[PDB]
């Protein structure tokens, strides 16, 4: 149930940590980091406008990580010809099937 | 070291000026609530930080309730200066204020 | 043609005067690699790079010849050269750090950090220790920040906590001036494993393993041989394996091989020339301020228990030292009552003690308490509880307990007692303090039932009427805490065995 | 075997892959999963 | 109206004596109403 | 790496540590060998009645350098 | 708070006044490129993410040498071509023009 | 101007007290006293002795160290004294308990004895060893101080131990003993090493 | 405690020469040294050498940012204790072209 | 009381763009433990007793390439009562990706109830 | 004006802005979607114009039109840098609702920066309930349930007179209540007791008055954050504050088997109190 970030220190290990409240963080046997901010907002559809439309996205506990592009997209770009089946290329095993 | 020997001569000599003598200070002869809380408050601040205490605290594990008994027998070594409203004060030590 | 090579370091000398530090990063880096790397470079190619730089050293000075330094500075596996390549590397450090002595503030960042390794591997870790030492005297000011800044994790492997500590041990040899320091570091670090043992130990009745065949376990770990950019989020599984058995060899390892030392350095001609006296105050100042505001500790105090039973003059100086402490006016109450239990159970359990020491202390005692009887019986019967007199009762059973274990040496050929104990014990169990319900009930009945085979003081119906009669509960652990109550620990018992009394 | 309802007919049915949601029976697109034998326990209060 | 009274104190130059209990704990200063109106000094006993 | 993390440990200046200010009060007045021998005597033996005895020894060679020979 | 960390020093008065263009001495930076991100979301060097103005997205300080936990920031300085004034003293300058 | 505008930046780095020679030898004055005033924090373990707390708190971990207000290695300290708070010599003074904590601050004066070498200063010392780079030495047997090559002179020679070293002789054949005589050129405040750069040229 | 030391007690760093908060920097220092906290407008760079007859610097003066630009001058700091929406003050007045002085007294 | 929530896959989605992530676990690539509260499906089993932070239903995503569940995340603890799979009908013969699950949460007497 | 400089007529203009710095300008995120930060959005429309003037400067290097494009540049780089300090100082398009309110905005309103964030706080160690009502306290007394008892902690500093009580403090550790929840060194540093068991809890509780070897915190001593107990105070108020007897200091009482704050009849004069839902924040 941990979760990634940056490294670690109190002398053991470099890996993810264990936060206590959300906001300040631990390690595994008991010594504690400096100050998480923990990004939070109230919502005042309202509270201004929709300004624009910009694909940025949390998903490692705070600043942009997600829709990032061209890094996982390569084996992406190929899973169509491969994996469905009876593509209907069969001419000469066709003369033997 | 030219301007901070005058530097300092000024400001010792000002608080000199703004020190109120034992014989013409003029304010009350009680400790006067916000005295006595704060007192409590320093002064146990004090105790649980290794300060050596002169009263038998008789299993007593509060250090408010230790500051609460050195002012019952006018122990704390402690002194108000009460500040006038242009800066001058007056010196009245704990143990001679009035308690109520 | 080892020689066009060391053309290629000295055309490469004067780059930094044609101001690029280009071939420099390529020569630089080559030395710098692991020493499982087969790129690295060799006792030849050292020799050859080494002695340009120890005739020429005015131009690396500059702020980009540094890098190269480092590179010789973490050179690593370093004092694995052979000697026309390893006195040659030591050569170079002993001018470098003494043409800039900006470098000694770097250079013994590695010379401390491996002192992890045994007395034998690092003979020339402390060669340049002794030496620099006397080179440049201000520097017992900052390697003190880095004995701590160096010793190793509790709950890492125990190779390490009996080695560091050992190398640790030659430091203070050659190492007079750093001498309170390094027992301060040491007692400060036994208690974070002296701690966690008796928690994990059983109760007062004695545990025995049933393993017949003790584990040596010599070989106990591997040979000595010695990501991805993130990771994923992970899981349960911590598995921390507790300090079961671990942790009890962590603590025979290193305090054997601390009274192993110390049976050296307290010695008959120590004790007029040397500092077998300094080696007594660094420990007995770090007795009442260490390990005597400890609680729930066994297994730390059989040191002074172990450096005072040497001699004969340090119990002179530990007998009263204790009372020092244990009758004081200026200490607090805590300090004095387990004190006084350090003082009945230092003299019951030490075997070395002569008779001329035990009535030493046992007059002091009675004319303690009878002094006190005088001054302090009309103040029973007032206002106030029984609880205001925890040094009398404390002391009382710090008296009997003495009876307890030794009441053959309070004997003499016609069986009569010294400072009068049939009259003493008599006037004062009668007393109206009432010393028997308000002291520790194992060993007041322990005493009833041993003055009455001596036919010292009767008892029995005063111990009957006052339980038929009948905050406090920390006071009652203190007089639970026998502090030289028998051992754990398998192997350093058996140095105690000579010194330390049995139950029986 | 992994179980649905079909909302309309109260036909059983299962859907694996490649199977749109409906009922095979009637043509309802709304279906509701089915409870098996599985363990929960509750105190009786 | 902040920014309009934070107008006339900048072409004023004005030094904020800090003594108002609103300027105190803009500032961090401990208030002078009550239990700081006075100070408290430690008597020691050694020259 | 291990000299990177604690870095205000690695101050290790507070206030409790280290003066707030220090204010040079006077011209410096220099003192002679005859003074600096008289003035060491005094400092070392009123510290040998802790920290400072690993700079009581840096004063030792400060003192028998002024009076004799190594 | 800690009462084991007194602070000697404390403020007595505010004064008020005018920065002027000895900012030069004060910022090093001159924040010229208007462009904040890039491809691949890292800073570019100049403009107003830029890593002397503190750390950033897991990155170290340029000026600082300390991570997000332990810098404060540095402030950055935008040259303007021409006096564009100040619309707080406007009024004022209205006023003695 | 800037012939005035400057006397905040030039007057600033102007050491006011040189170093002069003695007996008529060659070899500066360098140890200095100097009058100081410092601001430090008193403990509340301290509150019943004060001076032994403002010596192991805040004058001990100074000597033997650089410290930049004056100049120097502070090698002790005279006459330490506590500024009282309140003005009316005694024994019982009083200082000013913080607001937020149970430390007091107060004022304090006392006579460093600070060792001040500046450039053109002439110092003495025992060689400790000298090499083909370097000489090194020990100023009162306790300063470290390395008189570098392109400081040396062209015409002095290494003699060479040819086994394990070796003197470093100079024009006149001689192998030069401990006690030296040589020149500052700079002063290092490097880490927490003091060092001296010196010279032998005229 | 209720609006200081149980909200946004923050321990800041102030030069005692400009009075500001916002324009001190702790230096990177070499690794074998000591880095220490420095003004920035109140130091001059090491480009603005100007000329016992002549000055030299006294080697601790002198600190550098890991942009490697030397700096001379700029120490004479200390620490006091605000609360952090001060720090927050400061900057978003500072956009205002406002330059708040701050008197250290006791010092 | 019931409360309802509208897990659904194609809110972010364009309509343009193809079908990105899928109801199920995907092999190989496994965190073990979502199998106690969720079944074969991705879908939670019915009856089953949450609490906040417990996986609600499991997701492949082709992008990120990972098995992702969604979490419930109210204080109150709840049981599934009913989980509705919901069919397409403007776009036919596409896969599953609008559940709604509905929970109840009991609610005996507590101190501060109004009668 | 003692240090008698000059007035000078360019502190009314502005040849460099300056910037935030980073922490003052991190980017906002609603949802999970990371958005740019307001204060950027028009402060690069004015580092554009810098540039545009910049292009059009070096067609006046080769030598109208480009000056109708030249005054059409200052007047924007005006009505940007108007922007970046107001925002109705700056009219610009006139659509309405206009969004980046400009640095004066985010100090004047009743939220502000004075009023919200400098007058008044949000704070640590603060817990809220609803109240109930008991005979069974003392009428200066507050009944604090226990899942506010042990969250609550008190850093109580470790000596010769509390290390009995601290001790079983650190054994009880963070679930029974009269415990603690970390103990902080004498560096600072913080080790909190969570994970672990009694064993390496007595350990920790039998080395609270050892002194560490270290001359720089020879002063200091050790703290045992423990819950909050019977002899603690606690500032209580209804939220309407009015008069100041509507926050008063009440004694605690840690009360088993409750959920609610409970409350005697004789406080709830005071507090203009009625028990019907209404709440109390318990400020320690
Ligand atoms: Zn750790």
């Amino acid at each position: 149930t941990f979760i990634r970030g940056p490294i670690c220190g109190t002398d053991n290990c470099p890996s993810r940590l264990w936060r206590i409240i959300d906001g300040r963080r631990t390690c595994q046997y008991g010594h504690v980091m400096e100050g998480d901010v923990e990004f939070n907002d109230d919502e005042d559809l309202g509270a201004g406008v929709i300004t624009r439309r910009l694909n940025l996205t949390t998903n490692a506990t705070g600043s942009f990580q997600s829709s990032q592009l061209t890094n996982s997209q390569l084996l992406q770009q190929q899973q169509r010809q491969s994996h469905k089946k009876f593509k209907k290329l069969i001419g000469h095993e066709a003369k033997l099937l | 070291p030219e301007d901070f020997q005058q530097h300092e001569q000024i400001r010792r000599k000002t608080l000199k000026e703004k020190a109120i003598p034992k014989d013409q200070r003029a304010t009350t002869p009680y400790m006067t609530k916000y005295e006595r809380a704060r007192i409590l408050g320093t002064r146990a601040l004090q105790i649980s930080m290794n300060a050596p205490v002169f009263v038998d605290l008789e299993g007593e594990t509060d250090p408010l309730r230790i500051a609460m008994k050195e002012l019952a027998e006018k122990k704390i070594p402690l002194v108000i200066r009460r500040y006038l409203p242009d800066g001058s004060f007056e010196d009245w030590s704990v143990e001679e204020l009035i308690v109520d | 043609s080892a020689a066009m090579y060391s053309r290629f370091v000295k055309s490469a000398l004067d780059d930094l005067d044609k101001n690029d530090s280009t071939q420099i990063g390529i020569i630089a880096n080559q030395v710098a690699l692991p020493s499982k790397n087969p790129e690295r470079i060799n006792d030849k190619n050292l020799n050859i790079l080494l002695d340009i730089l120890s005739s020429n050293i005015n131009r690396i000075e500059s702020s980009r010849g540094t890098f190269l330094i480092q590179s010789i500075i973490n050179f690593e596996k370093w004092w694995e050269l052979p000697p026309h390549t390893l006195s040659k590397y030591i050569y170079f450090i002993k001018i470098l750090c003494s043409s800039i002595p900006k470098w000694w503030q770097d250079v013994s960042m590695i010379l401390v950090s491996c002192f992890i390794l045994p007395i034998k591997q690092t003979v020339c870790h402390h060669d340049m220790l002794k030496y620099f030492l006397r080179m440049i005297p201000s520097s017992m000011g900052f390697i003190d920040t880095y004995l701590a800044k160096f010793f190793p994790n509790k709950n890492d492997t125990r190779r390490k906590l009996v080695n560091y500590t050992s190398n640790l041990l030659k430091l203070r040899g050659y190492c007079s001036e750093l001498g309170f320091q390094i027992w301060s570091l040491l007692i400060e670090k036994i208690i974070s494993i002296d701690v966690e043992l008796q928690n994990e130990l059983d109760e007062l009745d004695d545990d025995v393993d049933d393993d017949d065949l003790e584990e040596v376990d010599l070989e106990d770990d591997d040979d000595l041989d010695d990501i991805e950019g993130m990771d994923g989020t992970e899981e349960y599984n911590v598995e921390l394996t507790q300090g079961i058995k671990e942790l009890s060899t962590k603590l025979d390892s290193i305090l054997t091989l601390v009274s192993t030392h110390v049976e050296e350095q307290v010695t008959p001609e120590s004790l007029e020339s040397g500092e077998g006296v300094g080696v007594f105050n660094t420990l007995t100042t770090l007795f009442k301020t260490h390990v005597l505001p400890t609680y729930y500790t066994r297994s730390i105090q059989y040191i002074m228990f172990h450096v005072s039973q040497q001699q004969l003059e340090l119990m002179d100086s530990f007998l009263v030292t204790l009372i020092d402490i244990s009758f004081a006016v200026n200490e607090a109450a805590e300090k004095k009552i387990k004190s006084l239990q350090y003082l009945g159970s230092y003299i019951a359990r030490a075997k070395k003690l002569s008779r001329t020491q035990i009535i030493f202390v046992a007059s002091y005692l009675t004319s303690w308490l009878n002094r006190y009887v005088i001054e302090r019986e009309e103040e029973v019967d007032q206002r106030g509880g029984m609880e205001r007199f925890k040094h009398f009762y404390a002391a009382f059973q710090a008296l009997c307990y003495i009876f307890c274990f030794r009441h053959n040496i309070f004997r003499d050929t016609d069986g009569n007692w010294e400072c009068e104990l049939d009259k003493f014990f008599q006037r004062m169990v009668i007393s109206k303090f009432n010393p028997l319900k308000f002291c520790n009930e194992n060993v007041m009945l322990m005493f009833a039932r041993i003055a009455q085979q001596e036919s010292v003081a009767y008892c029995f119906s005063i111990i009957e009427n006052n339980n038929n009669e009948r905050t406090r509960q920390q006071f009652i652990d203190l007089q639970s805490y026998f502090p030289y109550d028998p051992l754990f620990l398998k192997n350093y018992k058996i140095l105690m065995k000579e010194y330390y009394i049995e139950w029986s | 075997t992994l179980k649905y309802i079909c909302a309309e007919c109260s036909s059983k049915l299962s859907l694996s892959r490649t199977d749109a949601v409906r009922c095979k029976d009637c043509g309802h697109r709304i279906l509701l999963k089915a409870r098996t034998k599985r363990l929960v326990q509750f105190e009786a209060r | 109206t902040t920014c309009q009274f934070l107008t006339k104190a900048v072409l004023d130059n004005e030094r904020e004596q800090l003594d108002s209990p609103s300027a105190r704990i803009v500032v961090g200063k401990l208030n002078n109403v009550g239990t700081g109106s006075f100070d408290v000094l430690a008597k020691v006993p050694n020259a | 790496m291990m000299k990177g993390s604690r870095r205000t440990g690695n101050n290790t200046a507070t206030t409790l540590n280290t003066p707030v200010v220090i204010h040079a009060t006077q011209l410096p007045q220099h003192v002679s060998t005859d003074e600096v021998l008289q003035f060491l005597e005094s400092f070392i033996d009123e510290k040998e009645n802790t920290n400072l005895s690993s700079s009581i020894s840096q004063l030792k060679r400060i003192q028998r350098d002024f009076k004799g020979l190594p | 708070m800690d009462i084991s960390k007194p602070v000697g020093s404390e403020i007595t008065s505010v004064d008020f006044g005018i920065l002027t263009a000895k900012i030069r001495n004060l910022s090093a930076k001159q924040i010229t490129n208007p462009t904040v991100l890039d491809n691949l979301g890292h800073p570019v060097s100049g403009g107003l993410y830029d890593l002397a103005l503190g750390a950033f997205l897991r990155n170290l300080c340029s000026t600082c040498g300390l991570d997000e936990k332990f810098c404060p920031g540095h402030q950055g300085h935008i040259e303007l071509p021409v006096p564009c004034y100040n619309p707080l003293f406007f009024n004022q300058l209205y006023i003695y023009l | 101007n800037e012939n005035r505008e400057t006397a905040r930046f030039i007057k600033k780095h102007k050491k006011q007290v040189t170093n002069p020679i003695d007996e008529k030898n060659g070899t500066s004055n360098c140890i200095v006293r100097v009058p100081i005033a410092l601001y430090v924090s008193l403990a509340p373990m301290y509150l019943e002795n004060p001076l032994q707390g403002v010596m192991k708190q805040h004058l001990n971990p100074l000597v033997m160290k650089y410290n930049n207000k004056v100049g120097g290695v502070v090698l002790g300290y005279e006459g330490l004294k506590i500024l009282d708070a309140d003005p009316l010599d005694t024994s019982e003074k009083l200082i000013k308990i913080t607001p937020d904590t149970p430390f007091g601050f107060t004022w304090c004066h006392v006579n460093l004895y600070v060792w001040q070498p500046q450039v053109g200063d002439v110092l003495e010392g025992y060689i400790f060893i000298q090499s083909a780079s370097h000489i090194g030495l020990l100023i009162h047997d306790a300063f470290n101080a390395s008189i570098k090559k392109n400081n040396i002179p062209v015409d002095w020679t290494f003699v060479h131990n040819d086994v394990e070293l070796g003197h470093w002789v100079d024009s006149n054949g001689e192998p030069i003993d401990g006690k030296l005589r040589f020149t500052v050129r700079n002063v290092h405040t490097t880490g927490r090493v003091v060092s001296v750069d010196g010279t032998l040229i005229s | 405690d209720r609006l200081l030391n149980s909200s946004d007690y923050t321990q800041a760093s102030v030069c005692r020469e400009c009075g500001s908060i916002l324009t001190t920097q702790q230096s990177v220092p070499r690794i074998g040294s000591i880095s220490t906290v420095c003004c920035r407008r109140c130091s001059m760079r090491f480009e603005d050498a100007k000329k016992g007859e002549k000055i030299f610097i006294d080697d601790s003066q002198i600190w550098e940012d890991g942009q490697g630009n030397k700096f001379v001058g700029g120490n004479e700091t200390t620490t006091v204790a605000i609360p952090f929406v001060l720090k927050y003050l400061d900057s978003e007045l500072s956009a205002m072209g406002i330059r708040l002085r701050y008197n250290v007294e006791p010092k | 009381m019931y409360k309802t929530e509208k897990v659904d896959l194609a809110l972010n989605r364009n309509r343009g763009d193809p079908i990105t992530q899928h109801f199920g676990f995907g092999n190989d690539e496994w965190p073990k433990e979502w199998l106690e509260k969720l079944d074969e499906d991705g879908l939670p089993y019915i009856g089953t007793y949450v609490e906040e932070g417990d996986p609600i239903c499991a997701y492949f995503d082709d992008t990120l390439n990972k098995t992702k569940i969604k979490t419930y995340h109210s204080s109150e603890p709840a049981y599934i009562e009913e989980v509705n799979l919901i069919g397409d009908e403007s776009n036919k013969f596409q896969e599953l990706q609008t559940v709604s699950i509905k929970y109840r949460i009991r609610r005996t007497p507590q101190i501060g109830d109004k009668f | 004006n003692l240090s008698r400089k000059l007035v000078k007529a360019d502190s009314f203009f502005m040849d460099v802005l300056v910037v935030p710095p980073t922490r003052f300008r991190l980017p906002s995120k609603l949802g999970e979607e990371v958005h740019e930060n307001s204060q950027n959005q028009l402060l690069s429309k004015v580092l554009t114009t810098s540039l545009l003037i910049r292009d059009l400067n070096d067609d006046l290097s080769k030598l109208r039109v480009i000056f109708s494009r030249l005054m059409n540049a200052f007047v924007t780089i005006q009505n940007d840098v108007n922007a970046f300090i107001d925002s109705t100082k700056a009219q610009g398009r006139t659509s309405g609702k206009v969004p980046i309110p400009g640095v004066k905005q985010a100090l004047e309103k009743k939220e502000g920066l004075f009023r919200k964030h400098m007058m008044g706080k949000r704070v640590n160690y603060a817990a809220r309930s609803v109240i109930s009502p008991d005979p069974n306290i003392e009428t200066n007394e507050i009944g604090v349930p226990p899942v506010f008892a042990v969250k609550l902690t008190y850093p109580e500093p470790v000596t010769a007179y509390n290390i009995a009580e601290l001790r079983q403090a650190v054994i009880n550790g963070p679930d029974k209540w009269p415990g603690a929840t970390q103990i902080q060194n004498e560096d600072g540093s913080l080790v909190s007791l969570i994970g672990m068991s009694v064993e390496q809890r007595k350990a920790l509780a039998n080395q609270l008055l050892t002194p560490s070897s270290n001359v720089s915190t020879h002063t200091l001593n050790k703290k045992v954050y423990r819950h909050i107990k019977n002899r603690d105070v606690v500032l209580m108020n209804r939220q309407p504050t009015l008069h100041k007897a509507s926050m008063m200091g009440h004694k605690v009482r840690v009360l088993p088997n409750e959920k609610t704050l409970r409350l005697h009849y004789a406080n709830t004069g005071a507090y203009n109190a009625d028990f019907d839902g209404d709440e109390m924040n318990m400020h320690f």
